[PDB]
RNA sequence: AUAAUAGUAAAGAUGAAAUAAAUAAUUAUAAGACUAAUAUAUGUGAAAAUAUUAAUUAAAUAUUAACUGACAUUGAGGGAUUAAAACUAGAGUAGCGAAACGGAUUCGAUACCCGUGUAGUUCUAGUAGUAAACUAUGAAUACAAUUAUUUAUAUAUAUAUAUAUAAAUAAUAAAUGAAAAUGAAAGUAUUCCACCUGAAGAGUACGUUAGCAAUAAUGAAACUCAAAACAAUAGACGG
């Protein structure tokens, strides 16, 4: 199954804004990739002030960077993969929606939907075909 | 044909029961697997009538039996006992 | 078998382009039976059904 | 350190509500009544009130029924008042 | 037979309109054919419609939507001022002149290939001019025209190969320039919009045209006078121009150096007083707009 | 039936309600 | 005075014909009554076409239907469809749960 | 490194009830050597000048004016102690800085502020006070209220 | 590993932009264009990205049967 | 609720009252229950029910193609599910709140209003199978005159509407009806099931079956009476 993964990692070093994203990435990448699963799509969407101020482990946010992660893996590895994140002191906030496969194989983040691109095939061949 | 509808109604009501198992307050869904499995004997019970060859293969393949086919069921809490289906 | 229907298809079009003769095709002849290595015979190793459903549909 | 201090202005309001005014320093009584515009465009003092006392949810249900059958019955009132104006004034 | 009749009757004559009566936007031309009625008829609320007109009607002109309806009355509107307009318009005597340089789109002119070098740009015009069109009835241009296009393939798998097979073995840089010629000469034969909505030249305004001087008892006139209103005691925002009413269209004003000082004295009640203008020219936009550009000729 | 009417049967249940509390109170000193 | 209210004046646009009653209060009044939002659908991208489910992670297009305190408007002001409407909704629940709306 | 506590801005807060009027003058004091401070972070500094110490000044209500039992939630209760709060917050100097108004609910005391404070008796006030809120605080489900009330 | 890796570094990358989601950007018939073609040209295409056209007919003996062809009638 | 902080002297409640370093404000912590707008319960579900988010599993729509070849309808008995309250066992218990104990009101007040507030309301595993469980209207099929409004599918184009066919809802013709009204049924017909035969006695008594229990199902007769009931009409009256 396709899976959007929107994850609100902690900025705790002013210094290196973009740590901890990059950390928690490679730790979620490699626990789909070691469990036959994909990662389709890693789309940061950079530093955003949170809506207000939330709390995790003890600690207050008032902003976070957001990234989103499309990939496909089991229902098994999806459940260990948002179990990880709901533990992890870095992670804030994090949502796993699944992408409906029914109808064509190849979806685009809904970020790029959005924006009228239905496929990473649409995406691509307008980074080559026209770039 | 009755014998394909039969074997398709089995694999569903295969999976339904499964589902049931873990399920086992799901009484929508238990109501459904019901209704599929009384289905299932209506099909089985034409064809007794129309091709009694085909029935007997039928039912044989499927692992079931006439009295399972012809015999009122309703799946009900005794035999959800006398089976165990849902174990202990 | 490692061996790889891709990997095994480039050796018998780099063989028959390059002449090079490894026991390996003759280990490849044997996976596939393909006794001759020619451009028409990693095209008759790769059919896929389809291609004829196609035609006797037109029939 | 200086960082986290020239980045408070939008911060600060950043975490907005919106029940706030910059009150007008010419005509102050002018804010107040945006504020209150506020308070009613989202129910602000009718929900208050109705959350001071407990109703069952099938009285919930039918006044809820009610007040939407009156508003579709004002909608239905002012079209068809609407089309007598225009009838009367083309002479109808 | 009863059908034919009706279909040649005077109703039948007007083209069915249901565009609102009312509309408070940007007015461009008419909208809605006028209805006259003569004197006698009026007398007796005969305008040729379904039913009778109200006798509170004097006008002799409406404008109407529905013969009849489900509120038992007729949708109309007694206006007839549209015609107005056109007559103040010609009485101007200022012919509409294309700032483009066109050809006159009513002379059947011998037009040849200089603008279809453009073939790629229009000939995709067509799933590309779909700013409002739906989000899947726009998506039927997708597949339908795909099947369409794709059962050409093996007279273009045959034609390239055949006229231009030096391209398919060394580049596509001109195999793309004989797909877009293909497709289009098989798609001249093809009723793709056939018929074009688009306004042509003038749109009916003014049929006059330009060369024709205006000859008087004191001479040929050189400059056109007519009387105006300006509207704006400032210039237009972000232009250099005011904006004058000048026989039912809104025009652009130029002064001469610089502006009366009724403006400044008169202020927002500018438009109350009658200024006399000079018309430099008028276009005609693709909105179907008239571009009228006047000049404030001031007593000197 | 009418609110008028079912009240005679809200009376009747009523009055046995109570004979049966009463029974019951009974039956727990008896007892 | 020289001047006067906006709401007293109409300001006749550049091209287009006008009769003599634009220049009428009752043109001004007619305007006022007669105005609707309709120039919202070609920059409403919930009435074009698109799922607003996909805008789940788009706060900023989300706001767009929201009050000043984050209600939900009702379908009477928002103007979508019934299926936009419900599927709009769903999407603001949503973006207000992941911790962006 | 040193305590240098400073105010900023002062919060006058009214709560309007059924039956009373609250109100509360505030100083939002900031201590302007926090950032001077060893091991603090970037989100900690930012995290304290989000929500900085709010101190009580002046604290009335109804009852401090004489106002008693059920003449304590009318409408010239609530303006006499507003124009208490106006005058106390002259007599304490402490009109030099910016004020900002919160109002929490919508008895009989919420108009009687706004008039006291547009008005004569706060005239001084007003000049300062730069920003108005509403801090009504609602419930989205949460606990059951008593039941309805039959009279 | 080695593709999780080259990744990371080149979408949180300083150089790599962001969907930030704050203004709306500016600029279908790129992808258009590629489907036109393909449709047209099939086996005998240009693009990058084709159909299946080209795969079919390279196990037809079409795509072979052409190019000895149109270098027959070169020669 | 607890703690801190400054800041004070009243606060809270009501028709008015009185009963039990505060109230208010700003922080921090804990706990249980609930789910604002959207929203029409629209829709979905056999009914009961169902509206904060995500995920897993199960079920659910339309058209077309092929296939089966009457395999259908209804359904005694039977089976399953079934609000709230109630009960059994173990957790939970913020708020609400039978009872109980107090404060008021009143001629009296075993009430309406206020306080303190136990069971209960919550979760897990069960028992029980009852509601104005209502559309007070069993299910299925064939059929009959219109309009309006949505929804869905399809078609067309001079590309955004237009034309079709269903469904839903609203108002109706005919028809039906004691009328109120029903309106695609409460019409015209067919098939199957449940149920009724004056009021009161009575959904009671007795027996039986089931349940831990409260109870649930089944369910009379005697005596007495010439009543009793529905729709509608005109009045009178209404804090
Ligand atoms: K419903
Ligand atoms: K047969
Ligand atoms: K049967
Ligand atoms: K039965
Ligand atoms: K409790
Ligand atoms: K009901
Ligand atoms: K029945
Ligand atoms: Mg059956
Ligand atoms: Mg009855
Ligand atoms: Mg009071
Ligand atoms: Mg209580
Ligand atoms: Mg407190
Ligand atoms: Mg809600
Ligand atoms: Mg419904
Ligand atoms: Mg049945
Ligand atoms: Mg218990
Ligand atoms: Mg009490
Ligand atoms: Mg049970
Ligand atoms: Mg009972
Ligand atoms: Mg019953
Ligand atoms: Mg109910
Ligand atoms: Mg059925
Ligand atoms: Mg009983
Ligand atoms: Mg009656």
């Amino acid at each position: 199954m396709l899976y959007e993964l929107i994850g609100l990692v902690r900025i705790t070093n002013s210094n290196a804004p973009k740590l901890e994203a990059k950390e928690l990435s490679s730790t979620i990448g490699k626990l789909i990739i070691q469990n036959r699963g994909v990662v389709r799509d890693i789309v940061p969407m950079g530093i955003r002030y949170l809506p207000k101020i939330m709390k995790k482990d003890q600690e207050k946010h008032f902003r976070a960077y957001h990234f989103l992660m499309l990939f496909d893996s089991s229902a098994a590895v999806q459940s260990e993969i948002l179990r990880t994140l709901k533990k992890d002191p870095r992670v804030i906030r994090s949502s796993i929606v699944k992408v409906d496969l029914d109808k064509q194989l190849d979806r685009a983040s809904s970020l790029h939907r959005s924006l009228g691109k239905k496929s990473i095939l649409e995406l691509v061949n307008e980074d080559y075909q026209s770039i | 044909s009755s014998e394909v509808q039969a074997a398709c109604m089995t694999v569903r009501i295969q999976n339904m029961a499964n589902h049931i198992k873990e399920h086992r307050k799901d009484f929508a869904n238990t109501r459904n697997l019901r209704i599929l499995v009384q289905q299932r004997q209506a099909i089985l019970r034409y064809l007794k009538r129309d091709n009694p060859e085909k029935y007997y293969w039928t039912i044989q393949k499927l692992g079931l039996n006439d009295a399972a086919i012809t015999d009122e069921f309703n799946m009900d809490r005794r035999y959800m006992q006398d089976y165990e289906f849902f174990g202990d | 078998e490692k061996t790889t229907l891709l990997r095994d298809i480039r050796t018998i079009q780099d063989a028959l382009s390059s002449g090079s003769t490894p026991k390996e095709l003759l280990e490849i002849k044997q996976r596939y039976g393909i006794q001759d290595f020619s451009q028409e015979t990693v095209r008759q190793l790769l059919q896929l059904d389809i291609s004829g459903l196609e035609v006797n549909l037109e029939k | 350190a200086e960082i986290a201090r020239s980045s408070v202005e939008n911060a600060q309001m950043r975490f907005n509500s919106g029940k706030s005014i910059i009150v007008n320093k010419n005509n102050p009584a002018e804010s107040f009544k945006r504020l209150n515009r506020i308070m009613f465009e989202n129910n602000i003092p009718g929900d208050k009130r109705s959350q001071r006392f407990y109703m069952k949810p099938g009285k919930v249900a039918e006044l809820k029924r009610s007040q939407r059958h009156r508003k579709e019955f004002m909608m239905g009132f002012k079209r068809l008042i609407e089309i007598v104006k225009d009838a009367k004034r083309k002479g109808y | 037979t009863l059908a034919e009749l009706l279909g040649r009757s005077r109703i039948a004559q007007v083209a069915n309109n249901h565009k609102p009566l009312t509309y408070t936007g940007k007015k461009f031309h008419p909208t809605h054919q006028i209805i006259e009625t003569k004197p006698s008829t009026l007398y007796r609320q005969e305008w040729g419609l379904k039913s009778a007109i109200p006798s509170k009607i004097k006008s002799r002109y409406l404008v109407y939507n529905d013969l009849d309806t489900l509120e038992r009355i007729t949708t109309f509107e007694p206006r007839g001022g549209t015609q107005w307009n056109r007559l103040r318009f010609q009485e101007m005597g200022v012919p509409i002149v294309s700032n483009i340089g066109r050809q006159n789109p009513f002379f059947k002119y011998i037009s040849r290939p200089e603008d279809e070098s453009h073939a790629k740009l229009s000939l995709f015009k067509e799933m590309k001019g779909d700013t409002d069109i739906s989000p899947a009835a726009m998506k039927k241009r997708l597949k339908k025209i795909t099947a369409l296009i794709r059962s050409f393939q093996d007279e273009f798998k045959e034609w390239l190969v055949e006229n231009h097979p030096d391209e398919l073995k060394l580049n596509s840089n001109k195999l793309e320039d004989y797909v877009v010629k293909f497709l289009n000469k098989k798609l001249e034969t093809k009723t793709n919009k056939k018929f074009n909505t688009e306004i042509i030249g003038t749109g009916g305004l003014s049929y006059s045209l330009p060369g024709k001087l205006k000859n008087s008892p004191n001479g040929v006139i050189q400059r056109t006078v007519v009387p105006g209103r300006i509207l704006n005691v400032v210039k237009e925002n972000n232009d250099n121009k005011w904006l004058a009413a000048i026989g039912g269209f809104v025009a652009d004003v130029v002064f001469f150096q610089s502006p009366p000082s009724s403006f400044n004295s008169m202020g927002d009640f500018i438009r109350m007083k009658t200024f006399l203008f000079e018309i430099l020219e008028a276009s005609m936009e693709k909105n179907g707009s008239v571009s009228m550009h006047a000049r404030l000729l001031e007593p000197q | 039936d009418s609110v008028m009417r079912k009240r005679k049967k809200k009376m009747k249940k009523h009055k046995l309600r109570k004979r049966r509390k009463r029974e019951k109170a009974e039956r727990r000193k008896l007892s | 005075t020289k001047k006067i209210d906006q709401s007293l004046s109409k300001k006749l646009p550049k091209g287009t014909i006008y009769d003599p009653f634009d220049f009428s209060m009752g043109r001004i009044h007619l305007d006022r009554k007669y105005q609707a939002n309709k120039n919202s659908n070609r920059n409403d991208i919930m009435k074009s076409g698109a799922n607003p489910l996909e805008f789940y992670a788009r706060p900023r297009i989300l706001s767009r239907y929201v009050t000043s305190t984050g209600r939900i408007q009702h379908r009477d002001i928002t103007g979508l469809s019934a299926k936009n409407q419900r599927r709009l909704s769903k999407a603001i629940r949503r973006c207000q749960a992941i911790g962006l709306m | 490194y040193k305590p240098k506590e400073e105010v900023v801005k002062y919060i006058l807060h009214g709560k309007f009830t059924k039956n009373n009027t609250h109100l509360t003058f505030s100083s939002v004091v900031e201590d302007k050597n926090f950032h001077k401070n060893k091991g603090l972070t970037y989100n900690d500094t930012m995290l304290y000048y989000l929500n900085l110490p709010q101190k009580v000044k002046i604290s009335l209500s109804t009852g401090c004016l004489g106002f008693r039992k059920a003449a304590r939630g009318e409408y010239e209760a609530a303006f006499q102690t507003s124009g208490r709060m106006f005058e106390l917050i002259k007599e304490k100097n402490m009109l030099n800085k910016d004020i900002e108004v919160v109002m929490d609910d919508f008895g009989k005391g919420r108009a009687a502020f706004i008039s006291a404070l547009v008005g004569k008796e706060g005239a001084s006030v007003v000049k300062k006070v730069v920003k108005i809120s509403d801090a009504t605080k609602l419930k989205f489900g949460g606990v059951r209220s008593p039941k309805m009330r039959r009279l | 590993e080695s593709q999780l890796l080259k990744k990371i570094d080149k979408v949180f990358n300083d150089e790599t932009e962001e969907f930030t989601d704050a203004y709306d950007v500016t600029s279908g018939n790129t992808t258009l264009q590629t489907q036109i073609n393909n449709a047209i040209m099939g086996s005998l295409s240009n693009e990058k990205f084709f159909d299946i056209s080209l795969v079919d007919s390279y196990l037809n003996k079409d795509l072979k049967n052409i190019s000895n062809k149109i270098d027959s009638k070169l020669n």
